[PDB]
């Protein structure tokens, strides 16, 4: 329930936390949309591995990952040169990971799979529209997809709320956290607020990233040894005494507070997906996430959130049960092994997704410059601000 | 209706009415997705949900 | 007569508020028009508006005990029930 | 060509009205104003379209 | 017994949101008709539970008569005078 | 359709283009990208016939080879898998291999759509419907069964000639899998002549319905324990279907030979081998096969039958 390594390097630690989302997007890239009782029919064996055969709308390649990823990447990156947080460079590396290939038909089709809401941010910031007026082009729709659900309850994806409350400001979050983690809470605030400053203004979408920036930095604090600092009952008093101060994101935090049982060591994932822990952890879920779908930025760090802490100890199974879960399966998934990696370094990277990643089309050169990307986040020093 | 919302992957309700034409009994307007199971695909997930 | 009594309550509100100064908010269902500082005569002419609104007659005898936008709406809505016949 | 409110979402309309011809769509247009009557509206809206 | 499934499922989401339901059924009463969003508003407002799997996988009844998956299991007469 | 291809009049996709515009007439539009679901499932259950085909070309060969699999849908129909059909004189007498052969590739669909979504769809209630009449054919009107001991049940249905079908229905032209079910089939024609047995019993018919169940249940574990030896393929089968619409049973082989069997699962790959079997009830089986059949209310309603009673005197309770 403490991995191993009890004392876990800087470099070890950030290397860890950009594998874990780089192996989390790659793993469960397939199961964008899905949900999970769809999931663990799919995969009876469970998602133990990296999938070959996606045969969706944008199909994803063996070992590639998507947009989510490749913003985080972006994001750690553009932080490692500023040594900080730079609206300006850290939309220069956005848009120089976005437009890496495609066919300009202009929405440009992205290479690998993006959010709408972040497809419609890159195109305007693209578009020569300044990177401050949110509201100016983000409410194409959106307001009227508001007024459009007025005869509508559906869960279907395209009736997702994608806006300034989606799971994109949260997603990336994690490299700011890794790098903020022993300089304070309110430089750490400070610097969320200027990363979210062109996409995601809202108050909600504000919470969701500082609840997974603060966990970030938390959990690179802390080292995988005694429970002192490896608490999840802690974790989550500090992010809600702390980090917490709107009401939905409050009340999922002591939702999952009450709850969150620890799941144990699961071999059999056939077994297990037929049991009543499975079924417990499915319940939960579902009362923290509309149908599986937490688009809503506190839906979606409380969803990253139970998929970490119920699997404390196995980081590994808790990337495979974000994977499994469905719904926004490779943005959660890597948001969990970001905070895995946070916590331990790269040691419990099974050599399968180490092979696979190594393997894939975004493979060698991506996952040595995903690790260089870590090195560089480890690296990178910032005194309170630079 | 409330029971069609709370179940996942459902047709979603459009409207629900209570005795429509002077009609001893309610009729809930349920819309389909032909889009994701055309008109020939049927799983048991749906089929007990509709149950 | 299944008067919409949400839909009912909503336009009462508007009036109210709309003939006296206040927004939709300020005016609630449970809250009294003595409250909103409507003298006698205005919550009369308020009464008129509503007429005049919807179209019907209001209930006379028991104009003197509508105290309360929801029991202004009730009574309208009761109204707009027995309206057709 | 006819009087209906501006403030409708034909594409949610469309999406109930899955598995339609086009004088299907014209007819239920009718009836829609037929409700439109009925409610007591020259327009028509999608409440009178899903009615 | 899959008529029994079912009907176990249904009796056991109408009894875990039977707070909603009694809602669900006021606004039916008051309104007459009721769109979609109104339907999302009034049962989210008033706290529902929802279904984590379509299936009635587990459900069913009991020969003694009671429901199953209700968090139990997991995956002579008067003679006198006249 | 060579000319609007801007090139010449090379490669056999035009020529079955040609011939898929009259045999199976028009072009509907194409299945939609949005959801998973009929992307998967009108490929899945060609991909899984196409496999179980050619696994039948293995050890047996009965099944002819797989010309193309289309999943682009051409007119009253969603996805298509063609057979290159083989020489006459092949379908011209009906084999009790053919036969099983032709019960698996009927149910081969709708096992590999439930095999690729972990779910029981409707996609089986076709295949059931052909399969059935294919066992009830096999067991009763052939006689390929071991119903009785050697086969020969006591009634069966000889099929009727189409003169008596009246209103013929102007298909025309393709000529399906008619041509291996009525070539061997020889029809009544003359009612003068024309026998059809007195009905069954209902515990014979009970009996009779329970060989159909065992051979429906044989085949059917069959194909599932293929579909599940051969996941990988019929995966890598599925992708290239979604990635090309439509597929030659040519580069369909190179796939399945690309991604052959994994020899043995040996654990948790054989657990998809395992639990494959049906839990479907055979009620002749052991010792349900002398008179109560694993009836319990047979005794409280027949008075027990005098060939049941030599059966249980003269063969029990005295050996």
């Amino acid at each position: 329930a403490w991995r191993g390594p009890g004392e876990v390097g800087d470099e070890d630690k950030a290397v860890g936390c950009l594998l874990g989302a780089a192996v989390g997007n790659v793993l469960a890239a397939p199961y964008q949309g899905d949900r999970h009782f769809e999931v663990i029919r799919l995969r009876r064996n469970g998602v133990t591995d990296f999938w070959k055969y996606d045969i969706g709308a944008q199909p994803v390649q063996y070992g590639q990952y998507t947009g989510d990823f490749a913003n985080l990447l972006a994001v750690a990156t553009s932080l490692s040169a500023s040594r900080g947080v730079e609206p300006a460079h850290l939309l220069g590396a956005l848009t120089r990971a976005y437009a890496e290939g495609g066919s300009s038909v202009s929405g440009f089709l992205p290479a690998r799979r993006y959010s709408p809401y972040d497809r419609l941010v890159m195109d305007a910031v693209l578009a020569g529209t300044d990177p401050l007026k949110v509201p100016e082009l983000a409410e194409r729709y959106l307001a009227e997809t508001t007024r459009r659900h007025a005869s509508s309850s559906s869960d279907r994806p395209d009736r997702e709320p994608h806006g300034p409350s989606d799971l994109g400001a949260a997603a990336r979050a994690a490299p700011i956290g890794l790098a903020y983690r022993r300089a304070g809470g309110e430089r750490l605030l400070a610097a969320v607020r200027r990363s979210l400053e062109f996409s995601h203004p809202t108050p909600l979408g504000l919470d969701a990233a500082h609840v997974v920036a603060a966990a970030a930095a938390w959990c690179g604090r802390q080292q995988p040894g005694d429970a002192v600092g490896a608490t999840p009952a802690a974790l989550l008093s500090h992010l809600l005494n702390d980090v917490a101060v709107t009401a939905e994101q409050c009340g999922k935090l002591r939702l999952l507070r009450d709850n969150l049982f620890q799941l144990d060591e699961v071999t059999d994932w056939r077994a297990f997906y037929a049991g009543p822990q499975w079924a417990r952890l499915t319940a939960l879920f579902s009362r923290l996430s509309f149908h599986g779908l937490a688009t809503a930025g506190s839906e979606f760090a409380s969803v990253v959130l139970l998929a970490l802490l119920s699997s404390w100890g196995r980081p590994e199974q808790a990337v495979i049960v974000a994977a499994s879960l469905g719904g926004h399966a490779p943005a959660t998934a890597q948001t969990v092994g970001a905070l895995a990696g946070t916590l331990y370094g790269q040691s419990w990277v099974p050599e399968r997704w180490w092979r696979g990643l190594g393997e894939g089309v975004e493979g060698e050169a991506g996952r040595e410059a995903v690790v260089q990307a870590g090195r560089a986040l480890a690296a990178v020093e910032l005194a309170d601000g630079l | 209706a409330l029971l069609a919302y709370i179940t996942p992957d459902y047709e979603e309700i459009a409207r629900v009415s209570v005795c429509p034409l002077n009609v001893l009994t309610g009729f809930t307007l349920f819309v389909e997705d032909e889009d994701k199971n055309v008109n020939a695909i049927l799983t048991r997930s749906e089929l007990e949900g509709r149950m | 007569a299944a008067v919409d009594k949400a839909k009912v309550l909503e336009d009462v509100r508007s009036i109210i508020s709309t003939q006296l100064g206040t927004e939709l908010e300020k005016v609630a269902p449970e809250a009294k028009f003595v409250d909103l500082g409507a003298d006698s005569l205005d919550t009369v002419e308020i009464m008129m508006a509503l007429e005049e609104k919807f179209e019907i007659a209001l209930e006379e005898e028991g104009a003197e005990k509508i105290a309360t936008v929801q029991d202004a709406a009730d009574m309208i809505a009761a109204q707009i029930a027995a309206k057709g016949n | 060509n006819k009087a209906v409110d501006p403030n409708i979402n034909w594409y949610e309309v469309a999406r109930a009205m899955a598995g339609f011809t086009g004088a299907d769509v014209m007819g239920l247009m009718a009836r829609a104003a037929r409700m439109a009557a009925r409610q007591g509206r020259h327009a028509i809206t999608e409440d009178d379209i899903y009615a | 017994e899959l008529l029994d499934a079912a009907e176990a499922k249904a009796m056991y989401g109408l009894a875990i949101n039977w707070r909603a339901l009694q809602a669900l059924t006021q606004a039916l009463l008051d309104r007459g008709t009721i769109t979609g969003k109104e339907v999302a508003h009034i049962l989210e407002s008033n706290g529902v539970i929802h279904f984590p799997d379509p299936y009635t996988t587990g459900f069913g009844w009991d020969p003694d008569g009671s429901l199953r998956y209700p968090f139990k299991p997991d995956t002579t007469p008067d003679l006198s005078g006249a | 359709t060579a000319v609007r291809s801007g090139r010449q009049q090379l490669t056999a996709r035009d020529i079955y283009a040609g011939v898929d515009r009259f045999t199976q007439g028009e072009v509907r539009p194409s299945l939609p990208t949005a959801h998973k679901l009929p992307v998967l499932c009108f490929a899945a259950k060609e991909i899984g016939i196409a496999l179980v085909a050619g696994e039948l070309r293995d050890r047996y060969g009965r099944v002819e080879l797989v010309e193309r699999v289309s999943i682009q849908p051409k007119g009253r129909a969603y996805s298509r898998t063609m057979f290159q059909r083989g020489t006459d004189e092949e379908y011209q007498l009906m084999t009790r291999g053919r036969l099983l052969d032709r019960i698996r590739l009927a149910l081969a669909g709708g096992f590999a759509v439930r095999t690729a979504l972990g779910e029981e769809t409707n996609f089986t209630a076709a295949d059931i419907k052909r399969a059935t009449r294919m066992a009830k054919k096999y067991v009763f009107y052939y006689g390929f069964s071991e119903a009785g001991g050697a086969g020969i049940t006591t009634w069966a249905n000889q099929p009727y000639s189409g003169d008596f079908v009246i209103g013929q229905q102007r298909a025309r032209k393709v000529v399906s899998t008619d041509a291996m079910d009525a070539f061997a089939d020889w029809p009544t024609v003359s009612e003068d002549f024309r026998f059809d047995a007195p009905s069954p019993s209902d515990v014979t018919w009970h009996r009779y319905t329970d060989e159909v169940r065992r051979v429906l249940k044989g085949c059917s574990e069959d194909v599932l324990g293929i579909l599940a030896e051969r996941q990988e393929a019929m995966w890598a089968g599925i992708k290239a279907l979604s990635d090309r619409k439509e597929l030659l049973g040519s580069e369909l082989r190179d796939i399945f030979d690309a991604h052959p069997a994994a020899t043995s699962r040996d654990r948790d790959a054989r657990a998809e081998l395992a639990a494959a079997k049906l839990d479907m009830t055979i009620f002749t089986e052991g010792a349900n096969s002398r008179w109560p059949y694993g009836i319990e209310w047979l005794d409280d309603a027949y008075p027990k039958p005098y060939w049941v009673q030599q059966q249980e005197a003269e063969a029990a309770e005295a050996q």
